[PDB]
């Protein structure tokens, strides 16, 4: 069935940029749709960053904007989040999700992927 | 010439197709026209005034 | 303009109808449609959609759980209730900016 | 298209006569016209809803309202049997060219 990989370096020397990858296979990746990156603390509450689809629309965070990227790849079409700085202690999960057009069918979300700000 | 569509009842935020467009005709579903308004039943437009 | 569940540790037995309040400051309700999702979540799992909508049935789960209320007010009806149904429920709203996180509150088993 | 205030014009619409509207534009001016639309109680009863493929996906999709009736093309994305039947056809026209 469709089938759908998050990955990325996590933690290596100081002062570098994530590139966290997601992609997606079993299935097209650029017919339609809505793909959101989530944020979770280990506090138990969500939060929101961007929006990417197929029709070219994008939505981000006035408030953090600043420092996230959003990059191609074509040989299979798999979409980075580039962000500065990695470190340990402020340990939070990062999902990416191929979602239903106008966040209201969350048909697919991501495992979690360890991404830090401190 | 001649492409065969697909027509589809958005019904509750779903896609679901209700019938076929054969390039000549459009041969329907089983499943019921859903309206704007919330309704079932076939609005004709031509209301007089 | 803050958004809650009531309540985070809330008795919950077996057989009966289960209320989870989602308060929503903002009035949800657009063109006679409320956008609710409800889903669950285990801490590390990755989570999985429950319902949509509140009043259409999700393919897997049946009539067990639902959703009512309108505008600022929303509850997630349990009805009838099992034992596995321990996890953090969030509610989320979907008709506009800003993606708003629901109390995500935790089903704890009496 | 990209107009910012067209309710006057819905309002002449509505009218109108007729209770059927049919629409053919870009995806974010479909999400425009559909939020003008909502705001206006433009989709009621009766006003019946046929568009194009432009407009049943993409940006409008959010704000589109109950009981749109939308069309699209089978397989509009599979590439790989485009392609092949492309292929088969220009490998025909050039066979039977040359021959
Ligand atoms: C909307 O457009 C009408 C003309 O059709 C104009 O009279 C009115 O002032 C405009 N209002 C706004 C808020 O643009
Ligand atoms: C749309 O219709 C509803 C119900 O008839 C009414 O309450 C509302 O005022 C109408 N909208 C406008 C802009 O008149
Ligand atoms: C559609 O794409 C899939 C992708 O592998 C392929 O297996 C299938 O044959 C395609 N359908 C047609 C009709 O070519």
């Amino acid at each position: 069935d469709v089938q759908l990989q998050e990955s990325g370096p996590g933690l290596v020397k100081p002062s570098q940029s994530l590139s966290l990858t997601c992609t997606v296979t079993g299935y097209s990746i650029t017919s339609d749709y809505a793909w959101n990156w989530i944020r979770q603390f280990p506090g138990n509450k969500l939060e929101w960053m961007g929006y990417i689809s197929y029709s070219g629309s994008t939505g981000y965070n006035p408030s953090l904007k600043s420092r996230i990227s959003i990059t191609r790849d074509t040989s299979k079409n798999q979409f980075f989040l580039q962000l500065n700085s990695v470190t340990t202690e402020d340990t939070a999960t990062y999902y990416c999700a191929r979602l239903y057009y106008g966040f209201y069918g969350m048909d697919y979300w991501g495992q979690g992927t360890s991404v830090t700000v401190s | 010439k001649f492409a065969n569509y697909s027509i589809m009842n958005l019904q509750n935020r779903k896609l679901v197709q209700v019938g076929i467009y054969n390039g000549t005709h459009v041969i329907p579903n089983d499943r019921k026209i859903i309206w704007p308004g919330g309704e079932t039943e076939k609005p004709r437009g031509y209301q007089m005034s | 303009i803050v958004l809650t569940q009531s309540p985070a540790s809330l008795a919950v037995s077996l057989g009966q109808r289960a209320t989870i309040s989602c308060k929503a400051s903002q009035s949800v309700d657009y063109d006679g449609n409320s956008y609710m999702n409800w889903y669950q979540q285990k801490p590390g799992q990755p989570p999985k959609l429950l319902i949509y909508a509140a009043s259409n049935l999700e393919s897997g789960i049946p009539a067990r759980f639902s959703g009512s209320g309108s505008g600022t007010d929303f509850t997630l009806n349990i009805h009838p209730v099992e034992e596995e149904d321990a996890a953090t429920y969030y509610c989320q709203q979907g008709n506009e900016d800003p993606p708003t996180f629901g109390g995500g509150t935790k089903l704890e088993i009496k | 298209p990209g107009t910012k205030n067209v309710t006057a014009l819905l309002m002449e619409a509505r009218e109108l006569e007729a209770r059927v509207i049919i629409l053919s534009a870009s995806e974010d001016d479909a999400a425009t016209v559909y939020r003008a639309a909502a705001m206006l109680n433009m989709t009621g009863s009766g006003y019946v809803w046929l568009v194009g493929e432009r407009e049943i996906s993409g940006n409008a999709l959010r704000y589109a309202p109950d009981g749109i009736i939308g069309l699209q093309l089978i397989n509009g994305k599979n590439e790989s049997a485009h392609i092949s039947d492309a292929v088969g056809v220009v490998a025909q026209a050039v066979h039977e060219l040359l021959e």
